[PDB]
RNA sequence: GGCGCUGCUGCAGUUGAAACGCCCGUAGUUGGCCCCCCGCCGCCACGAGGAAACGGGAGCGCUCCAGGCAGGUUGGACCCGCCGCGUGGGACCGCGGCGGGCCCGGCGCGCCGCGGCAGCCCCGAGGAGAGCGGGCGGGGGCACCGGUACCGGCCGGGGACGGGUGAAACAGGAUGAUCCCGCCGAGACCGCCGGCCGCGCAGGCGCCUGCCAAGACCGCCUCUGUCAAUCAAGGGCGAAGGCCGGGGGCUAGAAGGCGAUCAGACACCACCGUAUUCCCGGCCGUAAACGGUGCCGCCCCGCGGCCGGCGCGCGUCCCGCCGGCCGCCCAGGGAAACCGGGAGGCUCCGGGCUCUGGGGGGAGUAUGGCCGCAAGGCUGAAACUUGAAGGCAUUG
């Protein structure tokens, strides 16, 4: 029947499934551990670091713009990442040595939109949420 | 016409292949022969492919032909 | 390229790498 | 090589009916096919059949009356507890009101309604409706 | 238990003389050490005594043959052709 | 590239390999069951001079010798010289000579 | 038939009468047909040909109908059975013949192909007879040993 | 979870990703029909025995409720551990000399025929193997052998150009070419006939004569008695090119050389030419090795053609049967092109077995291993990157 059958083939019906699961990119991506290694966050929702430089990023082929980002040095493992600073005007609140908190764009570490090479974003600067900081709910000291 | 497949026609069933009749049967049979030089009649296979003789004769009265067999100059019957 | 000739190119490259590793 | 003489019988019959034949010949026969045609008959989906003899595996001649949407076998004969019959009913039969799953049990070849009337289990053979 | 993997009887040479020569000698020396069937004796007892000289150790015939095998292919073909040419000279 | 012909462009039925023939126009190698083949029979003098030859012969009852030559071409040469034409999708199924 | 080791798919075979009884012309008795069977067995005719001989010269289509047993069982009953069974003997014989042809022809790969097929059938049949106890538990086919076993 | 994009239920494999180049073959998986009322497994039911809590579930107005076990003679019932143990079934699925008396409660162990038992064989598959007869065929191996042509040489005749191309130019020629005719040498090749012909496991297969063993099909009231199907590992074969060692060397001809063309032309076209093309002994193991379609088995509206064997008929024909190769085609199938001897009998899904795929790239690459003289082959990732790639079809 293009599949094996018969009452005494359970071992083969299990061997086939075990071998063919790895041909799915999602099962392999979530069960092989090489991504758990290559992941800058080491499998967490967020991580902190200090800002090392402010940069601008030229948008991808259809659009045209200069998005805003920061080069971040992670505290927990001493790695280099880039984080897109959202929400118009916020790039002023990111000084040259700040403790920033970094989370994702979604899509489990895939680029989003037209911003090339960035898979992370900053959500807190110096203990303050950047949403409220934009929305004038809290203010950085001086 | 309204034919029942469980009581078919013998003449049309015989035209068929022998394994594909309703009740499988043989094709061969047996037949009597009369000798030129002696009186008695002997019984022979319809598809003989081994030598067959004439009780006195040291000559052969049968020839293989791949199917039904021939006989060197005798005079036959069917029974 | 025509895949035939990409294949000929790749074979020459692998031959070059193998000669290179053979030293040391 | 041939494995399921009953599978081949049922396919032959459904082809013949789909054309619109009055009879059909299936070979070989066996005990199980005789049982299965008998259940088909007392449920009232087919007319006469006759088993004709050749000192061998026999032949069967079946009479058809245009009622049989489908008939088939389940290979392998999985084992069934008394409480899985309905999870097979809503899988194989078009409705809960007509159709038949066929079980072999230590108290005969029978359909599902009887297998529950006696609330026993068995191993499934086929289905028809 | 098997004692070498490939060299066979050329293991007597050690690491000397290179691969191609040792490959040729394995074949040659196996052929010249082999026992052959005596075309008279009926038995497989013919051994070489010098380059083209073969003696049956059972029936004691001596025969002239090849350098490293008892028969050669040119001699097989020549003997067949000479036999045919004789037979054609018989009318 | 779906399939264009049921015969795959050749007449090869129940075998693995068939012989090779050279094309007469360009000398390309073509398998025998694919090559385009024709047979011609023609006199060795044109008929516009066959009458003059036949009047000026001496042999009483002499006849003009014929010629029997089988031409075989590849597909390219056949189409280019118009032995065969590219056809409509319907017309491709016609085998009439 | 002709299907185990090629793409044959033929059906030519014999089909025997439904009715099981001797002929109206049968005057022989199990005694005398056994007489003929055993004279032929001594003379050296194999069981597959003994049936041909009594079908043709003696005019009996089936032997069990007249007697009640099968020709090889008659041979066993009166004590004239071969040590090796008949079709295994025929297969070994053909294997010997092809080996001997290859002793002169070294470049005949088609013959070597056929040799493999024949010997695979020989091993499979030897396994059946041996586990079925028609042949010693130590029985084996060896090409090198085979050629002289036929005389015995 | 959506996801039948992991598919036991229940995916896909002609062209979108995907059937191993083929044959043999062990483990594994699977295996026709038959006797019923015995034994041993599997299976089905019902029990026994062991934990609550959780999950269900009977009863109860913490005012309801998430709860809790309360409460007004009471109550907190009952279910739910299991490939083990017990009782019963026995359809399906496997596997398998006797009495009597000596003899005596049994049971063994022997003892005598001591006649009591019908003493002790399903059948012979539109499974398979074996046989006999008959024809059949570019199926295979070894020897031998004809024929023109291409190339080379020699005798003679005759006297100006010959070759080559789209057109030309480099090669050739009064040391007489090109052309005609006779003679000699060598190595390839096997035309027309030659095919919707045929054979082989595939790769493949075409001169004459001889020899050698095979093969499928048909015909058959011959033999046997399931001896089978498919197959990891393992073994054999395998176009062309390529490699090692011997031989041979006509044609053509990778490389190399040279005349043109051109902007360039190191290419296409012309000319010369080495390996190679041929034989013997090995090796290598790949092709759009293609029907882009795995093998065994069943059912299947019809009309034709050719090839092999058989039988009935009239007087070569004609009707049938088995096997093969092909065309067209109702139904049905499908995204369609198309298939239709299946790619049908499938969301109405389950005959058996083996292999392969899971968006496009990176990549058949890196790395390790096995094999190979080498050229390679076989096995074969990850990081990272991307919104599509792709099928069949319509109009321009
Ligand atoms: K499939
Ligand atoms: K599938
Ligand atoms: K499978
Ligand atoms: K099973
Ligand atoms: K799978
Ligand atoms: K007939
Ligand atoms: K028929
Ligand atoms: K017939
Ligand atoms: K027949
Ligand atoms: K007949
Ligand atoms: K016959
Ligand atoms: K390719
Ligand atoms: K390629
Ligand atoms: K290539
Ligand atoms: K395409
Ligand atoms: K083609
Ligand atoms: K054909
Ligand atoms: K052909
Ligand atoms: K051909
Ligand atoms: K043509
Ligand atoms: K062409
Ligand atoms: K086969
Ligand atoms: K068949
Ligand atoms: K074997
Ligand atoms: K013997
Ligand atoms: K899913
Ligand atoms: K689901
Ligand atoms: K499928
Ligand atoms: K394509
Ligand atoms: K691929
Ligand atoms: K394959
Ligand atoms: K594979
Ligand atoms: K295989
Ligand atoms: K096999
Ligand atoms: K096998
Ligand atoms: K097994
Ligand atoms: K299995
Ligand atoms: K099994
Ligand atoms: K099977
Ligand atoms: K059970
Ligand atoms: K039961
Ligand atoms: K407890
Ligand atoms: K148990
Ligand atoms: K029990
Ligand atoms: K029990
Ligand atoms: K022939
Ligand atoms: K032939
Ligand atoms: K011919
Ligand atoms: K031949
Ligand atoms: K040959
Ligand atoms: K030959
Ligand atoms: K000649
Ligand atoms: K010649
Ligand atoms: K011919
Ligand atoms: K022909
Ligand atoms: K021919
Ligand atoms: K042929
Ligand atoms: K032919
Ligand atoms: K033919
Ligand atoms: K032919
Ligand atoms: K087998
Ligand atoms: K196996
Ligand atoms: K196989
Ligand atoms: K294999
Ligand atoms: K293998
Ligand atoms: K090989
Ligand atoms: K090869
Ligand atoms: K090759
Ligand atoms: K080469
Ligand atoms: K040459
Ligand atoms: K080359
Ligand atoms: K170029
Ligand atoms: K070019
Ligand atoms: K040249
Ligand atoms: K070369
Ligand atoms: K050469
Ligand atoms: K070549
Ligand atoms: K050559
Ligand atoms: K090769
Ligand atoms: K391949
Ligand atoms: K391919
Ligand atoms: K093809
Ligand atoms: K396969
Ligand atoms: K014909
Ligand atoms: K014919
Ligand atoms: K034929
Ligand atoms: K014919
Ligand atoms: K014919
Ligand atoms: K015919
Ligand atoms: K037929
Ligand atoms: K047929
Ligand atoms: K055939
Ligand atoms: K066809
Ligand atoms: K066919
Ligand atoms: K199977
Ligand atoms: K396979
Ligand atoms: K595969
Ligand atoms: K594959
Ligand atoms: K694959
Ligand atoms: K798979
Ligand atoms: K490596
Ligand atoms: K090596
Ligand atoms: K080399
Ligand atoms: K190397
Ligand atoms: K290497
Ligand atoms: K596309
Ligand atoms: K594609
Ligand atoms: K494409
Ligand atoms: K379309
Ligand atoms: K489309
Ligand atoms: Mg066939
Ligand atoms: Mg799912
Ligand atoms: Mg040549
Ligand atoms: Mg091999
Ligand atoms: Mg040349
Ligand atoms: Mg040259
Ligand atoms: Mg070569
Ligand atoms: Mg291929
Ligand atoms: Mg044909
Ligand atoms: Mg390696
Ligand atoms: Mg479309």
């Amino acid at each position: 029947m293009s599949k094996t059958s018969g009452l005494y083939t359970a071992r083969k019906l299990r061997t086939v499934r075990r071998v063919n699961r790895w041909a799915d990119k999602k099962y392999r991506k979530a069960h092989l551990g090489t991504w758990l290694k290559a992941n800058p966050l080491e499998g967490a929702c967020m991580a902190r670091g200090i800002v090392t430089q402010k940069i601008g990023i030229s948008a991808k082929q259809p659009n045209s713009a200069v998005r805003k980002a920061v080069r971040v040095q992670l505290t927990k493992n001493s790695k280099k990442i880039t984080a897109f600073v959202p929400r118009d005007g916020s790039i002023t609140y990111i000084d040259n040595n700040d403790e920033v908190l970094v989370a994702g764009f979604g899509r489990a570490g895939r680029a989003v939109g037209d911003i090339p090479g960035c898979r992370f974003k900053v959500i807190k600067v110096a203990g303050i949420g950047l949403l409220a900081l934009f929305l004038r709910k809290r203010e950085k000291r001086a | 016409m309204n034919v029942d497949l469980l009581y078919p026609d013998p003449v049309e069933e015989q035209r068929k292949h022998k394994l594909k009749r309703l009740v499988q049967g043989p094709n061969s049979y047996f037949l009597e022969i009369k000798c030129a030089g002696c009186q008695d009649i002997v019984v022979v296979y319809s598809h003989a492919n081994t030598p067959v003789f004439c009780p006195g004769c040291t000559s052969q009265i049968s020839i293989p032909t791949g199917g039904k067999c021939a006989f060197t100059s005798q005079v036959e019957r069917y029974r | 390229m025509r895949a035939k000739w990409a294949k000929k190119r790749m074979r020459k490259l692998k031959r070059k790498r193998r000669h290179m590793k053979a030293r040391s | 090589v041939r494995i399921n003489v009953l599978r081949d019988a049922l396919k032959s019959i459904c082809n013949a009916q789909r054309i619109g034949k009055k009879q059909v010949i299936v070979r070989p026969s066996s005990k199980v096919i005789i049982e299965f045609l008998q259940l088909m008959q007392k449920n009232g989906y087919i007319s006469d059949f006759a088993v004709v003899d050749n000192h061998r595996s026999n032949r069967i001649v079946v009479n058809l009356i245009g009622r049989l949407n489908k008939a088939g076998v389940i290979s392998p004969r999985f084992d069934i507890p008394a409480n899985d019959i309905e999870k097979w009913v809503v899988n194989l039969l078009p409705s809960r009101l007509f159709g038949h799953i066929i079980l072999t049990t230590s108290q005969g070849i029978m359909d599902h309604i009887e297998a529950q009337h006696r609330q026993i289990g068995g191993k499934v053979i086929g289905y028809f409706y | 238990a098997k004692r070498t993997k490939k060299v066979g009887l050329t293991g007597k040479y050690g690491t000397r003389y290179g691969r191609a020569a040792r490959k040729q000698l394995l074949k040659i020396e196996t052929s010249q050490k082999a026992k052959y069937t005596c075309p008279f004796c009926a038995k497989d007892k013919v051994r070489r005594t010098a380059c083209g000289i073969w003696t049956c150790r059972s029936c004691s015939k001596t025969m002239a043959g090849g350098a490293y095998s008892l028969h050669t292919e040119p001699a097989n073909a020549a003997r067949a052709t000479i036999r045919r040419l004789r037979l054609a000279r018989e009318d | 590239m779906p399939v264009k012909r049921r015969n795959n462009g050749r007449s090869k039925y129940n075998c693995g390999h068939t012989n090779i023939v050279r094309c007469q126009n360009c000398h390309r190698c073509v398998p025998k069951d694919k090559v385009i083949k024709r047979f011609t029979i023609r006199n060795i003098v044109d008929n516009t001079i066959a009458d003059d030859v036949l009047n000026a012969c001496v042999i009483q009852g002499f006849a003009i010798p014929k010629l029997y030559n089988k031409v075989q071409y590849c597909v390219s040469c056949s189409i280019h010289n118009h032995i065969v034409r590219v056809r409509s999708r319907e017309d491709r199924k016609i085998r009439t000579p | 038939m002709g299907r185990m080791h090629s793409k044959g798919k033929g059906i030519s075979r014999s089909a025997i009468p439904y009715t099981r009884a001797p002929a109206p012309w049968n005057k022989y008795t199990p005694e005398d047909v056994c007489e003929q069977i055993c004279k032929l067995a001594k003379k050296g005719t194999p069981p597959s040909r003994i049936g041909l001989i009594l079908r043709d010269q003696f005019a009996i289509g089936q032997v069990k109908n007249v007697t009640g047993s099968k020709i090889v069982r008659i041979l066993k009953a009166k004590g004239l059975a071969p040590e090796i069974p008949e079709d295994l003997y025929c297969m070994i014989k053909k294997a010997v013949a092809i080996r001997k042809h290859l002793e002169r022809s070294r470049r005949d790969k088609d013959s070597k192909f056929r040799l493999i097929l024949v010997e695979s059938r020989i091993h499979r049949l030897a396994r059946y007879y041996r586990q079925a106890r028609r042949l010693p538990p130590t029985f084996r086919y060896k090409s090198d040993q085979a050629a002289a076993l036929l005389a015995t």
